[PDB]
């Protein structure tokens, strides 16, 4: 549910401001103290296939 | 002549006077990617393309539709080379105006209740550098154009291969730019059948009953119709005596009064020539000729509506007796024949299953979809999104253009999808083609070859996302609210953004620049692959593709594709050729009159060259532009003939037009054979830039457009006196005609110094004009790598001598003196790139301190108090760069280990060295130290004396560009005040501020200070500005991956010279590896006592067929030699008339050529400068085809004092006695390829292992290993070598155990092997037994 907050307000913001949203904009666009948003945005990720 | 033109004027051969020049070399990358990214007022190809096409967005009819305005790109918020550093694309933000509409309540026409408009973004898309470069991930990346075939209709044979009946098939082919495909094809048995697909064999009528057509049209569409009539008795037949033609009649055809055509007779023309005289419409035969006709149309009896008989059905007397009693006496039959009007749709009627409408649609939904049961309405939409929805099926304007031309119809344009008489009109184009008139084509013709491109292919990824975010916008406009939403709710630009970084950054068309030469990259750019998505691959393809075509001269280089796994799928593209506006190829021939060659050009594609008839380049014509015989060799459809003189249509434009930028630098190119000159022009990339640059004696002509035309060195954009010259910057005044009104300045050019190209080697800009020089607009100022005064110098010229010498030039090996690598002429820069992360871990995060457990003082001296290595510090193998300790724990430590720890007390670290090291055996200096952090992270000690670097390097430079610039416009002012008002000697009293608003008259002048005065105070408010800007971009933190701490990259600097074992090459595929490195006392040397540099082998020659490297090698010396002649002349002090004559004689000499010189130029300044330059030696241009004859060779040595045959006598430099039989000594242009040896060479021996199989893997620097591969086992089979078997796959690879008892015996000096049992072989008993197969070992 965490992960999905993510990509969806970082779906909204990246047409807000453009670039692209940096965690320290997520620090006062949520209410979480961006170490964790780090660390939630690390155990995302899928692992690659080893025949990749 | 320009500037630098006349300061080293290169002597030209060639005798054809060339008319167009050559053009912008890169034309196709640039060209390309400004008809993608630009605001098109019309359907023009492009960003607006892709947004007219794919919009408007509407809701499922609930009247809410979403429309196009406009769009916009950004400017990017990182200039190059700051991209670059730090590792994004170069990309540029893309806004668009979007307007939602929604509607009322039984108003389709009427008001909508709002509209809103507004921009949104959707996503960036990279923009191309000056140089045709994208950036992508920190690297410079190309998109090489694709080769595919055209989107049209094609018709082919496939002659034979079928079932071996020695019978030939025919195929049509629709093939759209974007949708399912169409085939139609015969079989054995004269039966017609469609595809839809690769998918099964459909019958061919079925489609036309899918386009609501009966059996009486479709026989009325591709028959013609032989009219019965009874004329009151015997059942006669109309006649028209063209149907007659090579038949034979069995019975005799009565016409007026005579008999005509007689029974068992073949029918001559005669008889139907006579016939058509004789006025003959109508004529009687019996019954027995309907029996083989096949009725037209449906027969009834009028009342009872019974079936008499139904379309397409044979005839018998029954059917006739039938057709009597009923009272018609029309009947109307099929026309058929053997060869002229063959009947193959009946036979296809007759093999189909279907009768109707709702049949043929059931039979092709059932045949698309299988195993589901069908539906009426879903078969009317599938067929409806098979070929005939605007959504699903497109053919360009490129697809119509073909399928129009190959049909041979009057318009080129037309509605993207198909229609019933497009369908129609190919299934008879294919009828008539297998009836034998027509002709099939042949896809290695380039007029049905389609080439892509950066701008093509990026609009089509981008459609891709557009179609991608389409589906969610209708899939939110169909639950669409009224006003909650500005419209960019509705979008998402993840999918758009998403695609064309997907297509730019993975992709087999979108590859890193090699860039290690400026022709590398120069013929990088003008690559046609035929690889990639849409095209063929090289498993499946394939021959014909890999051949060359007649249809690829002038358009594609034969002479150059890479010599390998794909051979001529990687094609490259001509010098003239450029792409057509359909997107084909198309070259430059000159327009012939009557006999005139006249000096228009036109540019003609493959299909339009077969009409007409092209001349020869290697022609001669007088001023009158009469050729000079009534003869001359040409071209009409791929056959070289020789026609009349005025025959002629087009000449070719010059002798260069066939081969690419690649083949044409190699002189001497039609005295080689072309596999020789395959492979050298193929090598002619990979020259390593040498350290200074040395100016080909036997160029081309074609080095100064490569030279120029690409990205490596510096033209000047506006003429002008040189003001300042620098290492780091040229700064040029430009004169007063070619300077804007407002915006006055002066130009500056920041050159590139020594940095990193993505082959590791430097790219490096060097200034090679001077101070206070006039230069001309499109001036070179400063060279690149691997250019010399704007030329290009991909190597170095050396003495060469072809000779046996003791065996070291033994296969193909060269033989190098000292004197080359004393004067290091071949010593090259790389540069590596070196990186050390420093992450977090779930034991704890990495540091960067200096501190290192268990190192020696003197291994941490080369290191600063924070950590890392200091700027230009000589280091070797195994030293420190970036000390960094990892957290460890948990040290489980053994038995008397433990016991040794308690003896001493010693504590084990909670901590291990990991360390950035260099890599096993380079040297080199330590140039460039970046530290890139997180942002909320301490920033050490040298992190910011780098920023506190960066900053005074930033505002200095900044500094020096305001004030420089400024300096320039107050020079500019000053030149103001003084016409109209001057004051001479009071004006440079009174102070800058102080000019800007001094008075004057009210004229032009007075305008003239308002606008420097307005540009003065906007610079320095633009000054502060970005000065801003620049600061908290430097300041500021910098992304990183997730988890990373920080990143420490050391950039070393190694500076390789030769050795044995490195490999050089002549430009004609002479390759060989330097053997010995002598010195100079040991080389043969002729009676002057010149030491040769390079001694060559001679058997490679004859052997291999490229004689002209001996050409070239005896022209090099006729180059060094008026060299040597300039340089005793210029040491004796002659006078500047002596040298005069001397030069004028030089550039004078040989036949009708194209090199008028001097004496135009100055009295000295000029002369002496050329002089100054030529004492090297005087150059040559060989334009490829057309160049210098071995007569002009002999009569320039005659110039010199060499001998005229070429071969000088020898002294060995040992035994000090003469080589009998002189041997040939010369200049030969030589280069480095970048295969150096000590990127080559390594050992392993004892390293990693792999993880799933314990074998050690390979790689570098890896540590790898030789894999011993099945061959190998095989050859040691083959002796009786059973040990070395034993232990080269079991302990050497594979046993866990066996390495480390082997490890043992070694260092004990016990040679033994415990051999064991391999681990893979456990590997594989797990794997077979992780099946459901059992697999054991047994007893004993």
């Amino acid at each position: 549910e965490t992960i999905n907050k993510l990509n969806r307000i970082s779906r909204q913001m990246l047409q807000e401001m453009g670039r692209e949203p940096t965690p320290e904009e997520l620090a006062e666009r949520m209410l979480m103290p961006e170490d964790k948003i780090r660390k939630v945005l690390k155990i995302a990720k899928e692992p690659i296939s080893m025949e990749t | 002549y320009s500037y630098t033109e006349k300061k080293r004027i290169r002597k030209d051969f060639g005798k054809r006077p060339q008319v167009l020049d050559v053009p912008y070399l890169l034309s196709i990358q640039l060209d390309s990617f400004q008809k993608f990214i630009e605001q098109d007022p019309e359907g023009q190809y492009g960003l607006e393309a892709a947004f007219r096409s794919v919009f408007p967005i509407q809701s499922y009819s609930g009247n809410s539709e979403l429309q196009y305005v406009s769009y916009r790109l950004g400017e990017p918020v990182f200039d190059v080379q700051e991209c670059q550093i730090r590792g994004v694309t170069y990309s540029a933000p893309l806004r668009v105006k979007l307007r939602l509409v929604i509607y009322e309540r039984e108003a389709p026409e009427g008001t909508v209740k709002d509209i809103k408009e507004q921009e949104v973004y959707m996503g960036e898309i990279p923009l191309m550098t000056d140089n045709g470069t994208f950036v992508i991930n920190g690297t410079e990346r190309v998109i090489v154009s694709q080769l595919h075939r055209s989107p049209g209709v094609f018709f082919d044979s496939d002659k034979g291969k079928t079932h071996s009946s020695g019978k030939v098939l025919y195929n049509a082919r629709i093939i759209p730019y974007r949708g399912s495909w169409l085939d139609f094809e015969f079989d054995p048995k004269d039966n017609l059948f469609v595809r839809i697909d690769r998918r099964r064999k459909l019958p061919a009528t079925i489609i036309l009953r899918a386009l609501n057509y009966t059996t009486e049209q479709i026989l009325d569409l591709f028959f013609e119709k032989v009219i019965f009539e009874i004329r009151d008795n015997k059942l006669q037949m109309e006649l028209v005596p063209e149907r007659l033609r090579g038949e034979t009649a069995s019975f005799d055809i009565e016409a007026n009064g005579k008999v005509y055509v007689e029974k068992g007779r073949r029918i001559t023309a005669r008889h139907i020539r006579q016939l058509e005289k004789d006025d003959v419409k109508l004529i009687e035969v019996p019954v027995e000729y309907i029996a083989g006709k096949v009725v037209a149309k449906d027969y009834i009896d009028e009342s009872t509506g019974e079936l008499i008989c139904a379309a397409n059905m044979e005839l018998s007397l029954d059917l006739l007796a039938k057709l009597s009693q009923s009272g018609h006496k029309r009947i109307e039959t099929l026309f058929t024949n053997d060869l002229d009007h063959g009947p193959y749709i009946s036979e296809t009627l007759r093999v189909d299953p279907t009768n109707d409408r709702l049949s043929a649609l059931v039979e092709i939904y059932r045949m698309m979809r299988p195993g589901e049961p069908p539906t009426r309405e879903a078969a009317e939409s599938l067929f409806e999104n098979l070929f005939f929805s605007e959504d699903r099926y497109d053919l360009s304007a490129v697809g119509r253009m073909k399928f129009n031309r190959s049909l041979l119809r009057e318009e080129i344009e037309g509605s993207g999808i198909l229609s019933k008489d497009d369908i129609i009109d190919v299934m008879k184009k294919l009828i008539d083609i297998r009836n034998g008139k027509g002709e099939v084509d042949d896809i290695d013709h380039l007029g049905n070859r389609r080439i892509r491109s950066v701008g093509e292919m990026a609009e089509n990824q981008f459609r891709v996302g557009l179609v991608r975010v389409e589906r969610a916008v209708k899939e939110r406009l169909s639950l669409g609210d009224l006003d909650t939403l500005m419209p960019q709710d509705m979008i998402n630009a993840k999918p758009i953004s998403a695609a064309v970084k997907e297509f730019f950054g993975s992709s087999q068309l979108s590859q890193f620049m090699d860039q290690n030469n400026p022709l590398s990259e120069i013929t990088h750019k003008r690559r046609i692959s035929a690889l990639g998505p849409g095209g063929l691959t090289r498993e499946r393809a394939g021959f014909e593709v890999r051949d060359v075509h007649p249809t690829h001269y002038g358009r594609v280089c034969p002479i150059e594709t890479p010599e390998g796994p794909n051979i001529g799928l990687i094609n490259s593209l001509s010098v003239y050729a450029q792409t057509n506006e359909y997107g084909f190829l198309e070259t430059p021939y000159r327009k012939v009159t009557d006999g005139v060659v006249t000096d228009e050009i036109h540019y003609l594609s493959a299909i339009e060259e077969g009409n007409y008839v092209i001349a020869q380049a290697n022609s001669n014509l007088d001023e009158e532009g009469h050729f000079v015989e009534d003869l001359v060799t040409c071209r009409s459809k791929g056959e070289s003939s020789l026609f009349s003189r005025d025959q002629v249509d087009y000449m070719d434009v010059s002798t260069q037009q066939v081969v690419s930028v690649g083949a044409s630098l190699i002189p001497f190119l039609e005295h080689d054979d072309a596999n020789r000159a395959l492979m050298g022009a193929n090598m002619q990339r990979q020259a390593v830039p040498t350290l200074r640059a040395d100016k080909p004696l036997v160029g081309t002509g074609m080095e100064r457009a490569v030279a120029v035309d690409s990205g490596v060195t510096a033209v000047a954009k506006r003429g002008g006196v040189v003001q300042y010259v620098d290492a780091s910057r040229i700064v040029i005044k430009v004169n007063e005609d070619e300077m804007y009104p407002g915006e006055a300045g002066i130009d500056i050019y920041n050159l590139t110094k020594y940095t990193r190209s993505n082959q590791n080697t430097c790219i490096n800009q060097m200034p090679c004009v001077s101070l206070g020089e006039p230069v001309e607009r499109g001036d070179v100022l400063a060279d690149g790598p691997s250019t010399d005064l704007g030329e290009l110098a991909l190597g170095q010229n050396m003495r060469v001598a072809f000779m046996p010498w003791n065996g070291y030039n033994f296969e193909d090996s060269i033989l190098v003196s000292e004197r080359v690598v004393q004067e290091d002429r071949f010593t090259t820069i790389h540069i590596q790139e070196l990186a050390c992360v420093s992450r977090d871990t779930k034991l704890g995060p990495e540091e960067i301190t200096a501190d290192i457990p268990n190192v020696g003082e003197a291994a941490l001296s080369k290191l600063d108090e924070s950590g890392i290595v200091y700027i230009g510090a000589e280091v070797t193998g195994g030293d420190i760069l970036v000390g960094k300790v990892t957290p460890k724990g948990e040290t489980q430590l053994t038995p008397e280990e433990k016991l040794l720890r308690a003896i001493f007390g010693e504590k084990a670290s909670d901590v291990k060295d990991s360390s950035l090291r260099v890599p096993n055996g380079v040297s080199g200096t330590v140039i460039d130290v970046q530290v890139f952090t997180r942002d909320g992270v301490e920033k050490d000690k040298r992190a910011l004396e780098i920023e506190e670097m960066q900053l005074k390097q930033a505002k200095k430079d900044l500094s020096e560009e305001l004030q420089i610039l400024e300096a320039g416009l107050f020079s500019r002012i000053r030149a103001v005040l003084v016409a109209g008002g001057v004051e001479a000697e009071k004006l440079d009293k009174l102070p800058r501020d102080r000019w800007l608003e001094l008075g004057l008259t009210d004229e032009e002048k007075q305008n003239q200070l308002e606008q420097l005065a307005e540009q003065y105070d906007e610079l320095k408010h633009e000054f502060e500005k970005k000065l801003e800007a620049k600061r908290r971009k430097i300041t500021q933190g910098d992304d990183l991956a997730p988890g990373v701490l920080k990143i420490v990259k050391v950039y070393l600097a190694v500076k390789r010279r030769i050795q044995p074992g490195d490999k050089m090459a002549g430009r004609h595929g002479n390759k060989g590896v330097i053997s010995k490195i002598n010195p100079i006392e040991d080389m043969p040397y002729d009676e002057n006592g010149t030491p040769v540099d390079i001694v060559l082998n001679p058997l490679g020659v004859p052997s291999r067929m490229n004689i002209g490297q001996i050409l070239e090698t005896h022209l090099g010396m006729a180059a060094k030699g008026i060299g040597d002649k300039i340089n005793a002349m210029l040491k004796q002090q002659q006078e500047v008339a002596k040298l005069r004559e001397f030069i004028q004689r030089a550039y004078d000499l040989g036949a009708d050529v194209r090199q008028k010189v001097d004496l135009s130029t100055f009295s000295d300044e000029e002369v002496m400068r050329l002089a100054e330059n030529l004492r090297k030696g005087m150059p040559i241009a060989t334009p490829v085809f057309d160049g210098a004859k071995e007569a002009e060779i002999k009569e320039l040595l005659k110039l010199g004092d060499l001998p005229t045959s070429g071969q000088i006598r020898l002294y060995d430099g040992r035994t000090g006695e003469q080589f009998e039989r002189p041997v040939t000594v010369g200049y030969m242009y030589m280069l480095k390829l970048n295969h150096l040896v000590d990127d080559k060479m390594h050992a392993r021996s004892t390293g990693s292992y792999s993880l799933v199989t314990q074998q050690p893997l390979g790689g570098k620097a890896q540590f790898g290993g030789q894999r011993f591969g099945e061959m190998e086992v095989w050859a040691l089979e083959a002796y009786g070598a059973a040990y070395t078997l034993q232990e080269m796959l079991t302990v050497k690879s594979d046993d866990v155990n066996g390495r480390t008892k082997m490890y043992k015996n070694i260092v004990d000096g016990n040679h033994q092997m415990e051999p064991g049992m391999p681990e893979s072989f456990n590997v594989l008993l797990k794997e077979i037994r992780s099946l459901g197969i059992n697999i054991e070992l047994e007893d004993e």
